[PDB]
């Protein structure tokens, strides 16, 4: 499940 | 034995296979942790394809500002990443 | 699919099955986190069979001291597992 | 691996 990438960072 | 205990034992083991690469083996260096969320990672997470991708994750994870990712920035990677994955849900 | 998808998967899972039982199902009361303790680490801690040592367990865990554990809390429990590992190793 | 519980607390 792409959970990505600015959530995150 | 229990899932939680199979997680714990697979969060050490798969830092140290990464980690033990190159350099510190006690750290991730970029080009460490890049093949670690590459391979490890890729139901989560886009496959990091740019340079540019893997630096600005270091600079995130790196809390200490060594360079590197240590076991215990890891786990706050863990923590971010397992966090993110409710929600969804 | 991979082992530390499969260890961020049961992560979330066991800590749910836990927080749900009762109360508030986003957070572990003390009966929730001592049976979690007991029933799913018991190859890493020692049974817990006296109320202080939940009672202690607990004031370590509640980091915003609302007397529960909730899933932040839990994560940094799992990070002093994990690192308490290794060493031994 | 007993890992326990003043270490821990
Ligand atoms: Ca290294
Ligand atoms: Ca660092
Ligand atoms: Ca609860
Ligand atoms: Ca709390």
């Amino acid at each position: 499940t792409k959970i990505d990438w600015n959530k995150i960072l | 034995m229990s899932e939680l205990e199979k997680a714990v034992v697979a969060l050490i083991d798969v830092f140290h296979q990464y980690s033990g690469r190159e350099g510190d083996k006690h750290k991730l260096k970029k080009s460490e942790l890049k093949e670690l969320i590459n391979n490890e990672l890729s139901h989560f997470l886009e496959e990091i394809k740019e340079q540019e991708v893997v630096d600005k994750v270091m600079e995130t994870l790196d809390s200490d500002g060594d360079g590197e990712c240590d076991f215990q920035e890891f786990m706050a990677f863990v923590a971010m990443i397992t966090t993110a994955c409710h929600e969804f849900f």
